[PDB]
């Protein structure tokens, strides 16, 4: 019923930014919680950031911590992901996932691995020299 | 009057529906079992907000409505007459003179599940205001903007939204099971009753007697005297009874 | 189809719940008055499809008396409302076979019942062709009861049954009085009859207007006339209208009340409510004063 | 003689929810106006809510209202908060307090600093762990 | 029956300051209902 698009990606070189983009059509941010997920080649899938249905708190990964940021936009009804001092090892393709309630870190839950309800296709963001 | 409804089976479901239909049940012509008190419907929270919950056994109860809804833990409170909200306002609204008791179950194992449950649909978006005591079913997709919303695109957006619980959420996030037991009176129908203490009758001797509001002393003597099936009351000549 | 009959001694009730024997009482109360004039509307265009018109609207004002002589249970409810429309509730005596359900409920259409091009006597089954309503408003008070009208069977000829009933709106209360006689040939059997209630019931909702519910789809042996005023007919529908009145009732040993006089319609009636008694003997008796009353009234003040 | 002790706080995440309770071991409640108070470390003590001594009436602060709440109970002779929608700057030590009549909005006198005349002697609350 | 005078005025500048005047005991709480012209003075817990 409810699809997620996402935009972006390209070919990025090590010291450059990038900026990715997921609209969702049907369901209504600023009530839900939509977050990042990450999957390398040879490796098995991992969060990147989320952001809960309250206001703009936003939430982040160990290796993501200063580079990342995340802000969501509630005229366009899309959310954006900001990529800064992008690595060689952060070659993966990324998904946006939507979850209703305030669902990343709620009391003993953390928003670990794929339990979101409305899923995407993906972008491949590729790094290289 | 000697009929007895069950209130227990009433409060208990299978499965709870969500906001758009739940279930009204309306309670009349039986004994006031209102000692379930701290072990069914009224129990942990007890917050009977009406005017005077003992007196109302005295106003004696024409009409009682049973509901029983479950609701997130951010908005336990927000079950009062005044208050504002999305998801107060948009869903179900109370008037400012609100008799009853509203309790709330800390319902964390049985109203969630490790897959989680979807089965609960809220509203965040409408046309306007709803009177009090009033629900809506019908989902339509509501105009955000300066788009027509003819199609499933951006600023047309879903009514729907369907909480979703585990085990493993935290306090606030968690389902509430609020059961509503509320006595009130639309204009006061005085229709039904109920408490209506008796006395043992003593014959043969000087006492004081009431029957159906008509009291008076003296001795009740058993005769031959017979009535008509409709007549009640006895009286003769200079109206003495 | 509103000829006009005088009712005899029709229209006495119970007005309280006391037992009273062999006692002679005043009461003043919505009673129907002697030898008063009561209206009777026919019901005559069975084989037609337009709607007969014979179903009219009464303007309900202190108390309806209603009678019939049927047989057959053509007679089956009653409309009570002030507008009969959406804005305001209305009240149903609907009666089906065994029971009867009793709704205040808003309607916003009532167009005509259901109506029959054939015969009776060729098709004589009535089997569920009684709609008048569709949509159904916010309402409450749904009661459901036994039939009011017992179906008591009437045969070899010269026995049909008699339903008297009275209709009574008291400060947002509606009380039904009835009883079924046996009679014969006589409209208005000549006799007297102390006339039980049924039912009561809280309402408060104020009536203007009423109507009556027939299976107008065939009606037989229903003669009528298309003259109007003073003239004669034969309807079997009995409509009288109720007025304050002070009666003196004669309540018997047993409990029952078996005589009723009034106390406006003659002078003698006059004398024998004052003496408390049905029987006056030989004399002079002051009963009451008489004084002019004036024709208009002037008012005068100065330049 | 009169003691008004506190129960709860405690470790709690931002979103989160915990609750507080003031029993009076003394004088009872529903003939004693009370009051909640706290105390930002390094800063001073400011009110957060009353509750009058006859029925119901209720009062918040600016920059609390909507999220937190309060109630009580006569049977258990105590007053009942319920914190909603936590964030970071809340971290104070919380005391419950009494004074004998509506003093709470009672003409033209707020319940301005600290003019009650009971004391307790408070519970930490801390968030962002 | 009261055969007799009520006089009252505002006293705020003798019975009133910032702490509050806590001279004044105001008792809430009794087993039953007093006489006419009656005082009760004892203080004992009283169990609701």
């Amino acid at each position: 019923q409810v699809q997620l698009q996402e935009s972006g990606g390209g070919l990025v070189q090590p010291g450059g930014s990038l900026r990715l983009s997921c609209t969702a059509s049907g369901i209504a941010l600023h009530t839900h919680a939509t977050g990042w997920f990450r999957q390398a080649p040879g490796k098995e899938r991992e969060g990147v950031s989320c952001i809960s249905s309250g206001d703009g708190t936003t939430y982040y990964e160990d290796s993501v911590e200063g580079r990342f940021t995340i802000s969501r936009d509630n005229a366009k009804n899309t959310v954006y992901l900001q990529m800064n001092s992008l690595k060689l090892e952060d070659t993966a393709v990324y998904y946006c996932a939507a979850d209703p309630g305030a669902v990343c870190h709620s009391g003993s839950y953390y928003y670990t691995d794929d339990d979101f309800y409305y899923r995407g296709q993906g972008t491949q963001v590729t790094v290289s020299s | 009057v000697t009929n007895l409804c069950p209130f227990h089976e009433v409060f208990n479901a299978t499965r709870f529906a969500s906001v758009y239909a739940w279930n009204r049940t309306r309670i009349s012509n039986c004994v006031a079992d209102y000692s379930v008190l701290y072990n069914f419907a009224p129990f942990f929270a007890f917050k009977c907000y009406g005017v005077s919950p003992t007196k109302l056994n005295d106003l004696c109860f024409t009409n009682v409505y049973a509901d029983s809804f479950v609701i997130k833990g951010n908005e336990v409170s927000q079950i009062a007459p005044g208050q504002t909200g999305n998801i107060a306002d948009y869903n179900y609204k109370l008037p400012d003179d609100f008799t009853g008791c509203v309790i709330a179950w800390n319902s964390n194992k049985l109203d969630s599940k490790h897959s989680g449950n979807y089965d609960y649909w809220y509203r965040s978006f409408r046309k306007s205001k709803l009177k009090p005591f009033e629900r809506d079913i019908s989902t339509e997709i509501y105009q955000a903007g300066n788009k027509p919303c003819k199609g499933k695109g951006p600023n047309c957006y879903f009514p729907l939204q369907s909480y979703g619980f585990r085990p493993t959420y935290g306090v606030g996030h968690q389902p509430y099971r609020v059961v509503v037991l509320s006595f009130e009176l639309l204009h006061a129908p005085a229709t039904v009753c109920g408490p209506k203490k008796s006395t043992n009758l003593v014959k043969n001797k000087c006492v004081n007697f009431n029957f159906n509001g008509l009291t008076g002393t003296g001795v009740l003597t058993k005769s031959n005297k017979k009535f008509l099936p409709f007549q009640q009351f006895g009286r003769d000549i200079v109206d003495t009874t | 189809t509103q000829s006009y009959t005088n009712s005899f001694t029709r229209g006495v009730y119970y007005p309280d719940k006391v037992f009273r024997s062999s006692v002679l009482h005043l009461t003043q109360d919505l009673f129907l008055p002697f030898f008063s004039n009561v209206t009777w509307f026919h019901a005559i265009s069975g084989t037609n499809g337009t709607k007969r018109f014979d179903n009219p609207v009464l303007p309900f004002n202190d108390g309806v008396y209603f009678a019939s002589t049927e047989k057959s249970n053509i007679i089956r409810g009653w409309i009570f409302g002030t507008t009969l429309d959406s804005k305001t509730q209305s009240l149903l005596i609907v009666n089906n076979a065994t029971n009867v359900f009793i709704k205040v409920c808003e309607f916003q259409f009532c167009n005509d019942p259901f109506l029959d091009v054939y015969h009776k006597n060729n098709k004589s089954w009535m089997e569920s062709e009684s709609g008048v309503y569709s949509s159904a408003n916010n309402c409450t008070f749904e009661y459901v009861s036994q039939p009011f009208l017992m179906d008591l069977e009437g045969k070899q000829g010269n026995f049909k049954n008699l339903r008297e009933f009275v209709f009574k709106n008291i400060d947002g209360y509606f009380k039904i009085y009835s009883k079924h006689t046996p009679i014969i040939g006589r409209d208005f059997p000549q006799g007297f009859s102390a006339l039980e209630p049924l039912v009561d019931l809280p309402i408060g909702i104020n009536i203007t207007r009423f109507q009556t519910l027939l299976a107008l789809n065939r009606s037989y042996l229903t003669p009528g006339d298309s003259s109007s005023g003073w003239t004669a007919g034969a309807a079997d529908y009995y409509v009288g209208y109720l007025q304050p009145r002070t009666f003196l009732l004669k309540y018997n040993e047993n409990g029952t009340i078996t005589d009723a006089v009034d106390c406006a319609l003659d002078p003698l009636s006059e004398t024998k409510c004052t003496l408390k008694s049905f029987t006056v003997e030989k004399g002079i008796y002051q009963t009451s004063n008489f004084r002019v009353q004036p024709t208009e009234s002037i008012v005068r003040f100065p330049n």
